[PDB]
RNA sequence: UGAAAUACCACCCUGGCGCGGCUGGGGGCCUAACCCUCGGAUGGGGGGACAGCGCUUGGCGGGCAGUUUGACUGGGGCGGUCGCCUCCUAAAAGGUAACGGAGGCGCCCAAAGGUCCCCUCAGGCGGGACGGAAAUCCGCCGGAGAGCGCAAGGGUAGAAGGGGGCCUGACUGCGAGGCCUGCAAGCCGAGCAGGGGCGAAAGCCGGGCCUAGUGAACCGGUGGUCCCGUGUGGAAGGGCCAU
RNA sequence: ACCCGGUGAAAUUGAACUGGCCGUGAAGAUGCGGCCUACCCGUGGCAGGACGAAAAGACCCCGUGGAGCUUUACUGCAGCC
RNA sequence: GUGGAGCCUGGGAGUGAGGGCGCGAGCGAUAACGUCCGCGUCCGAGCGCGGGAACAACCGAGACCGCCAGCUAAGGCCCCC
RNA sequence: GCUGGGGCUAGGAGUGAAAAGCUAACCGAGCCCGGAGAUAGCUGGUUCUCCCCGAAAUGACUUUAGGGUCAGCCUCAGGCG
RNA sequence: GUAGGGAAACCGAGUCCGAACAGGGCGCAGCGGCCGCAAAGUCCGCGGCCGUGGACCCGAAACCGGGC
RNA sequence: UGGUUCGUGGAGCCAUGGGGGAAUCUGGGCGGACCACCGCCUAAGGCUAAGUACUCCGGGUGACCGAUAGCGCACCAGUAC
RNA sequence: GGGGGGAACCUGGGGAACUGAAACAUCUCAGUACCCAGAGGAGAGGAAAGAGAAAUCGACUCCCUGAGUAGCGGCGAGCGA
C-alpha cells in the first residue's frame, strides 16, 4: 500500500524549496553552563544536512 | 537503519509545536496570487474566478501579492500585501478588501 | 563542576531575568557573586547577582 | 515599685470540662441478613453482623509466566580492556595496526579572568646574628637548565613567568573565511552593531600559554517570552529563549 | 563358507582406460614431475589405502537461534495477608 | 601531457574473511606457509601462455579470431628435449 | 506377588518405590490440524547468447566483529573541456 | 503544480534571528522570425532501483490456539 | 476498565464492574480538563426495505491450465493405502 | 413454537503466539488465527440526548476522496481517524 510518512523526520527536519534538508544544530539541550556564548549562539541556527543523509531523509517524507 | 548505532535522524533534535489531541485548530487560510497571474483577466477578478482558472485553490482565502505589474482591475480579495496595494492603486486598479 | 564548585545563574538585578550561567567554588567564594553584565532586555550594563541554578 | 493596674465590659492566646453538631475508634450483648447443622424445614439448635462473596488499597509472592544475562580476544572461559589527553612505534607532509613501549584525565581558578604599568629566573662561588644542604640579607657570575595549578609534548623572559592599580569582554546580537572530517561533531576566526573594562594613545578584551577535565537524541524540571489556545473570552496544555 | 540347479536383494555410485617410490601440490597423490615396475580377464581369501560407507560433529566455538532448569536477575501473574 | 584522463550532477552496484612476495618497522626467539601496520607488486579476478623437473602469486609476458610464416623475452643449446 | 475382563486420571497436564522415567516403536514438555509461506544477519541453490567496461577484502561508527550505514574503489546517462 | 520564509501569530519576492536602514540562513530570476518551436509542471506507457507485503526459492530447532 | 487516532496525557466523548445517587423542560446531555457566554441536541423502550458482503448452486466469458499442468480427484477419490 | 444442518459471508461472547521493534517488557502482530453462541438470504446499522464552527448540516449502510492528513507513539518500530 502507500508509503507512510516517517513522523520522527517530519518533527525534526524541513525540506526547503530547492530540495535541501535543514535541521537544528545538536548540542545545546543541556550541559550548557560552561559553553561560550559563541557556542550557544551558533548552535541556535539551522544547518544543511550532508547530501548522503539528506537523500535518505527525503525518501521518508514522500508527501511533503 | 544504520547497523545498530543511533541513527542520523534520531540524533537531530525535535523543534516546534507538534500539536496534540483533539488536533488541528481550525483557522482561516490564505493562498497568495501575484499580480502577474492576473494579467489574463479583464474587468473584475474574484476568488470564484481564480479558483476556476486553476490559480487559487478551494477552501483558501485570497491574498494578492506583488510580484509583477498591476493592471487596472477591480480585484476583490480577502487581503493585500503592501506592495500589491501600492502597485494596484498606482495603476487604475480597484482593491476591494472583504470578508 | 563538583559538589564544592557549583553551577549558577546571574540574574539582572533590574528586570530580574537570568542572563548568564557560570560557576564558582562556594567554599572559596561563599558570598553571592555580583558582576556587572550586559542585560539584553535592559540593553545596558547592569548589576547581576547569583541565583540558584 | 511595676515594661504590663487592678472595678466592671470586651475581642481573643495556651490549656480544662459541660452541653450540642458532624464525625472516628475500641468493648459488651442481641438476632434477623449471611454461613453450618437438625429423621421434623414459614420451624428448632450453633456461629453471627463476624466469616464468605463483590469493587477498591497497599504488601508478601520462582508456585507459575515472559525475558534479559555486551563486545574485543593469536579458540572460548578466566584475566585484562572499552571514552578523552601526551610521547614513541610512524618509514623527515597528513594519516597509519597489534591483548606493542610509557604516562595522565572525568578537575580546577572570582583570580589562576580583562587591561594598563612595573619587575626577571634556576643554580654556582664569596660575604652575613640566631640560621642549618635549604628561611631572610649583600656582591659577582649565570640565555634560561627556573617558572607557567596537575601527565606529557610543543612553546615561552623582546613573557606565556612575578608584583600592583582599576576592573567583569568568564559580553549581547551576528560572522567573511578557513582547519579537520563518512555522518554527526570538534576547532580557529578577522570584521560590523549594541552597551562596556583598561589605556594618554596606538590599541587590547567574546575567559584561562596551548593540546585532557567529556555525553547526541528522547522524557521531564525551573526562570523568562506572551507565539498557539479545539464555537467565543479566559484557562488547562503546548511552543520559543535560557538553564 | 565352496561347487552345481532354482529364486534373487542392499547401502553405495561425478565419470574412470583406477600401479610403486622419491618429490611436488591447499601442508598425507592411482590422476602433477621424475624415475621404477607392469601381457588381457577372473575365482577363493586378508583388510594397509581409496583422508573407504553410514549420520549437513554430539566435543569446541559462533548466531543480539531455541529449549529445560535455578535464584536475594528484571518484570508480571496465581495464591495468600 | 587528449588519456577507457580529469571535474560536476544523477541511476545501478558489488566489496567491507584477503593472500604471497620485496623493502621499512612493531610483536615473536635477529622462530613459523606466524602475527600487526606502512610503501609497492602480483595472485585474487591472468589456476590462460613461456621459464623455474612438477607448483596461485619467483623470472618472462597482459591470450579478439585464423596461418604447416618470421623476430625475440626469461630460460636454454651432450641425450631424454 | 503375577495376570484376564470392566473402568478413571493427559500435555505445563497426568502418572511416577524418582530414571526428568512413562503418557501408542525418538518425551527436559505427546500427536494432529491450524496461526503458517513463523522467523533463519546462517548453509545450499538460482536456468539462453554475444559485445564494452570492471572492482573490494580499507576508514569511521555499530550488543558490532563471518551482519550493517556512510565514505573509498566499479559502472551507466547527462554536463563541463 | 502555480511562493516562500517562520515553532507560530504572521508577513510575503521575500522572510526568519536581531534593537538594526548590521550580517547571515532559507527563498526569488527561453532561443529563432506577435506567428513558430521549445520549457515550468503534469498525465499516461516503458525500464532500473527503493518502501509495504511470504517479496528470489527450499530448510529449522521452536512459540501459540483448538482438538485427538 | 474498554472503545476512539488518543499508550494517563491538558483527557473530554461513547460504553460500564463497584460505591454514592437526581430532576420532568425553569428538566437534562454535548461542543476535548474547567468556568462564563453563545449555540447544537433531547438518554435511560422497540422496529424498519434499499444501496453493502459471500459463492455450496446455475449460466456466460478468458493475451487461464492442458494429465508432473489445472481442484487432492479429467479415470469408481476424500478412494486405495 | 424450539432443537439439527448449511461453502463462504455476518453479528455478538471470548481471544493467542510466532513475528516486528535487527535483544526485550510498554508497543507490534491483532481484536487477526481460533473457540463459542446466534442470524439469515444476507447480517450488522439506522430516524440525533448526532456532527462541529459553517449564523451550517440533517437516519443508517456502502464506494471514491478528504489522507498516510489530523493526531497517536519505549514520540521507537510503527499505528492511524
Ligand atoms: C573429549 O573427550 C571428547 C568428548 C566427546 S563427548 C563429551 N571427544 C571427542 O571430541
Ligand atoms: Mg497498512
Ligand atoms: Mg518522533
Ligand atoms: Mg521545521
Ligand atoms: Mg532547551
Ligand atoms: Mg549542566
Ligand atoms: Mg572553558
Ligand atoms: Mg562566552
Ligand atoms: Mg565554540
Ligand atoms: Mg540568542
Ligand atoms: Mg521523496
Ligand atoms: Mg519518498
Ligand atoms: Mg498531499
Ligand atoms: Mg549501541
Ligand atoms: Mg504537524
Ligand atoms: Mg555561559
Ligand atoms: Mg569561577
Ligand atoms: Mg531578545
Ligand atoms: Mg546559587
Ligand atoms: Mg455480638
Ligand atoms: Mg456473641
Ligand atoms: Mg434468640
Ligand atoms: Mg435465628
Ligand atoms: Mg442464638
Ligand atoms: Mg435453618
Ligand atoms: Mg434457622
Ligand atoms: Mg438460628
Ligand atoms: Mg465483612
Ligand atoms: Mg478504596
Ligand atoms: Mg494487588
Ligand atoms: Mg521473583
Ligand atoms: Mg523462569
Ligand atoms: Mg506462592
Ligand atoms: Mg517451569
Ligand atoms: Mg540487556
Ligand atoms: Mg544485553
Ligand atoms: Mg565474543
Ligand atoms: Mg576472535
Ligand atoms: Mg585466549
Ligand atoms: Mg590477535
Ligand atoms: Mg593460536
Ligand atoms: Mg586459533
Ligand atoms: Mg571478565
Ligand atoms: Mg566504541
Ligand atoms: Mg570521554
Ligand atoms: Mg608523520
Ligand atoms: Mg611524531
Ligand atoms: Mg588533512
Ligand atoms: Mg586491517
Ligand atoms: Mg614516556
Ligand atoms: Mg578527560
Ligand atoms: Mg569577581
Ligand atoms: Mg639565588
Ligand atoms: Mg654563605
Ligand atoms: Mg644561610
Ligand atoms: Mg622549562
Ligand atoms: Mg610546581
Ligand atoms: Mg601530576
Ligand atoms: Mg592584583
Ligand atoms: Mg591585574
Ligand atoms: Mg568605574
Ligand atoms: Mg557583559
Ligand atoms: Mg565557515
Ligand atoms: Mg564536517
Ligand atoms: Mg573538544
Ligand atoms: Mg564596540
Ligand atoms: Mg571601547
Ligand atoms: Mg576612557
Ligand atoms: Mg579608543
Ligand atoms: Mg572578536
Ligand atoms: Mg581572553
Ligand atoms: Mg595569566
Ligand atoms: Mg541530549
Ligand atoms: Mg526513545
Ligand atoms: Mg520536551
Ligand atoms: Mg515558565
Ligand atoms: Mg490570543
Ligand atoms: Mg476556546
Ligand atoms: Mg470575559
Ligand atoms: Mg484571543
Ligand atoms: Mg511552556
Ligand atoms: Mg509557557
Ligand atoms: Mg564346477
Ligand atoms: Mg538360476
Ligand atoms: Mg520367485
Ligand atoms: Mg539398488
Ligand atoms: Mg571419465
Ligand atoms: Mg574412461
Ligand atoms: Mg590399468
Ligand atoms: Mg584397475
Ligand atoms: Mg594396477
Ligand atoms: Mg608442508
Ligand atoms: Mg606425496
Ligand atoms: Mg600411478
Ligand atoms: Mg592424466
Ligand atoms: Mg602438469
Ligand atoms: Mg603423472
Ligand atoms: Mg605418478
Ligand atoms: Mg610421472
Ligand atoms: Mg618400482
Ligand atoms: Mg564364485
Ligand atoms: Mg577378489
Ligand atoms: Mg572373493
Ligand atoms: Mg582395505
Ligand atoms: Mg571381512
Ligand atoms: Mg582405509
Ligand atoms: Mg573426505
Ligand atoms: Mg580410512
Ligand atoms: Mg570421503
Ligand atoms: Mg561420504
Ligand atoms: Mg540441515
Ligand atoms: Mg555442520
Ligand atoms: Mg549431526
Ligand atoms: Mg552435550
Ligand atoms: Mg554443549
Ligand atoms: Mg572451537
Ligand atoms: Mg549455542
Ligand atoms: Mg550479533
Ligand atoms: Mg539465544
Ligand atoms: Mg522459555
Ligand atoms: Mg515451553
Ligand atoms: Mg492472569
Ligand atoms: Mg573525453
Ligand atoms: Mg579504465
Ligand atoms: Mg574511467
Ligand atoms: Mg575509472
Ligand atoms: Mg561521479
Ligand atoms: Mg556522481
Ligand atoms: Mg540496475
Ligand atoms: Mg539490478
Ligand atoms: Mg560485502
Ligand atoms: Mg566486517
Ligand atoms: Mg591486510
Ligand atoms: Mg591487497
Ligand atoms: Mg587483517
Ligand atoms: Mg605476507
Ligand atoms: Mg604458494
Ligand atoms: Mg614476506
Ligand atoms: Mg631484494
Ligand atoms: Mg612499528
Ligand atoms: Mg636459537
Ligand atoms: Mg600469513
Ligand atoms: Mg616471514
Ligand atoms: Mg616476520
Ligand atoms: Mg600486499
Ligand atoms: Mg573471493
Ligand atoms: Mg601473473
Ligand atoms: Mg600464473
Ligand atoms: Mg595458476
Ligand atoms: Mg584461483
Ligand atoms: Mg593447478
Ligand atoms: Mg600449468
Ligand atoms: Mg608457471
Ligand atoms: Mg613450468
Ligand atoms: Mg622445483
Ligand atoms: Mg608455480
Ligand atoms: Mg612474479
Ligand atoms: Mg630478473
Ligand atoms: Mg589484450
Ligand atoms: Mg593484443
Ligand atoms: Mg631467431
Ligand atoms: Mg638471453
Ligand atoms: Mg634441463
Ligand atoms: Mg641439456
Ligand atoms: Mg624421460
Ligand atoms: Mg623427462
Ligand atoms: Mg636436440
Ligand atoms: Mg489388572
Ligand atoms: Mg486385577
Ligand atoms: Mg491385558
Ligand atoms: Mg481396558
Ligand atoms: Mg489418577
Ligand atoms: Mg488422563
Ligand atoms: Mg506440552
Ligand atoms: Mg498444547
Ligand atoms: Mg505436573
Ligand atoms: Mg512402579
Ligand atoms: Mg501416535
Ligand atoms: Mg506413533
Ligand atoms: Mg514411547
Ligand atoms: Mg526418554
Ligand atoms: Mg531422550
Ligand atoms: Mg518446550
Ligand atoms: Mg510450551
Ligand atoms: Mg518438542
Ligand atoms: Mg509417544
Ligand atoms: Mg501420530
Ligand atoms: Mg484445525
Ligand atoms: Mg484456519
Ligand atoms: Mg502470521
Ligand atoms: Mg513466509
Ligand atoms: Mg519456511
Ligand atoms: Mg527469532
Ligand atoms: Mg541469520
Ligand atoms: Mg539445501
Ligand atoms: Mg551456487
Ligand atoms: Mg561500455
Ligand atoms: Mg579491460
Ligand atoms: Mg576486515
Ligand atoms: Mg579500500
Ligand atoms: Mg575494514
Ligand atoms: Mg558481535
Ligand atoms: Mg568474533
Ligand atoms: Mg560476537
Ligand atoms: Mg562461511
Ligand atoms: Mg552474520
Ligand atoms: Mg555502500
Ligand atoms: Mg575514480
Ligand atoms: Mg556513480
Ligand atoms: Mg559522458
Ligand atoms: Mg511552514
Ligand atoms: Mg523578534
Ligand atoms: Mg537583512
Ligand atoms: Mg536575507
Ligand atoms: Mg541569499
Ligand atoms: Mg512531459
Ligand atoms: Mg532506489
Ligand atoms: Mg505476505
Ligand atoms: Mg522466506
Ligand atoms: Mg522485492
Ligand atoms: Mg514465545
Ligand atoms: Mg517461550
Ligand atoms: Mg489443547
Ligand atoms: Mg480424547
Ligand atoms: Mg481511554
Ligand atoms: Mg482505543
Ligand atoms: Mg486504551
Ligand atoms: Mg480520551
Ligand atoms: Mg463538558
Ligand atoms: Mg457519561
Ligand atoms: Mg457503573
Ligand atoms: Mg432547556
Ligand atoms: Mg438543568
Ligand atoms: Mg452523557
Ligand atoms: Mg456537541
Ligand atoms: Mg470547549
Ligand atoms: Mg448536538
Ligand atoms: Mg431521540
Ligand atoms: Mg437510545
Ligand atoms: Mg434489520
Ligand atoms: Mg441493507
Ligand atoms: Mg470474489
Ligand atoms: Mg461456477
Ligand atoms: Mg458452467
Ligand atoms: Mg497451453
Ligand atoms: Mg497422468
Ligand atoms: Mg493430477
Ligand atoms: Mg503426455
Ligand atoms: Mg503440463
Ligand atoms: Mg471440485
Ligand atoms: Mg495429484
Ligand atoms: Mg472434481
Ligand atoms: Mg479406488
Ligand atoms: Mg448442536
Ligand atoms: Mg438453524
Ligand atoms: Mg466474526
Ligand atoms: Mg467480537
Ligand atoms: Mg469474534
Ligand atoms: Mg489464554
Ligand atoms: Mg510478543
Ligand atoms: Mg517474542
Ligand atoms: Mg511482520
Ligand atoms: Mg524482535
Ligand atoms: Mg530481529
Ligand atoms: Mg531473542
Ligand atoms: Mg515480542
Ligand atoms: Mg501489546
Ligand atoms: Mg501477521
Ligand atoms: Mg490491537
Ligand atoms: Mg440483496
Ligand atoms: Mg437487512
Ligand atoms: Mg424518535
Ligand atoms: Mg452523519
Ligand atoms: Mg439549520
Ligand atoms: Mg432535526
Ligand atoms: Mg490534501
Ligand atoms: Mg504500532
Ligand atoms: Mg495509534
Ligand atoms: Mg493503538
Ligand atoms: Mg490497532
Ligand atoms: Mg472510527
Ligand atoms: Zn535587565
Amino acid at each position: 500500500p502507500k508509503m507512510k510518512t516517517h513522523k520522527g523526520a517530519k518533527k525534526r527536519v524541513k525540506i526547503t524549496a530547492s530540495g535541501k534538508v535543514v535541521a537544528m544544530k545538536t548540542g545545546k539541550r543541556h550541559l550548557n553552563w560552561q559553553k561560550s556564548g559563541k557556542e550557544i549562539r551558533q548552535k541556535g541556527r539551522k544547518f544543511v544536512l550532508a547530501k548522503p543523509e539528506a537523500e535518505r531523509i527525503k525518501l521518508l517524507l514522500p508527501y511533503e | 537503519f544504520e547497523g545498530g548505532r543511533s541513527t542520523t535522524l534520531m540524533r537531530l533534535p525535535k523543534r516546534g509545536m507538534q500539536g496534540q489531541v483533539p488536533g488541528e485548530i481550525k483557522r482561516p487560510r490564505y493562498q497568495g496570487v501575484n499580480l502577474k497571474d492576473l494579467a489574463r483577466f479583464e474587468g473584475e477578478v474574484t476568488p470564484e474566478l481564480l479558483v476556476r482558472a486553476g490559480l487559487l485553490k478551494k477552501g483558501y482565502r485570497l491574498k494578492i501579492l506583488g510580484e509583477g505589474e498591476a493592471k487596472p482591475l477591480k480585484v476583490v480579495a480577502h487581503a493585500f500585501s503592501k506592495s500589491a496595494l501600492e502597485k494596484l492603486k498606482a495603476a487604475g486598479g480597484e482593491p476591494v478588501l472583504l470578508e | 563542576a563538583s559538589e564544592v564548585r557549583i553551577k549558577l545563574l546571574l540574574e539582572c538585578t533590574e528586570c530580574k531575568r537570568r542572563n548568564y550561567a557560570t560557576e564558582k567554588n562556594k567554599r572559596n567564594t561563599p558570598n553571592k557573586l555580583e558582576l556587572r553584565k550586559y542585560c539584553p532586555w535592559c540593553r545596558k550594563h547592569t548589576v547581576h547577582r547569583e541565583v540558584k541554578i
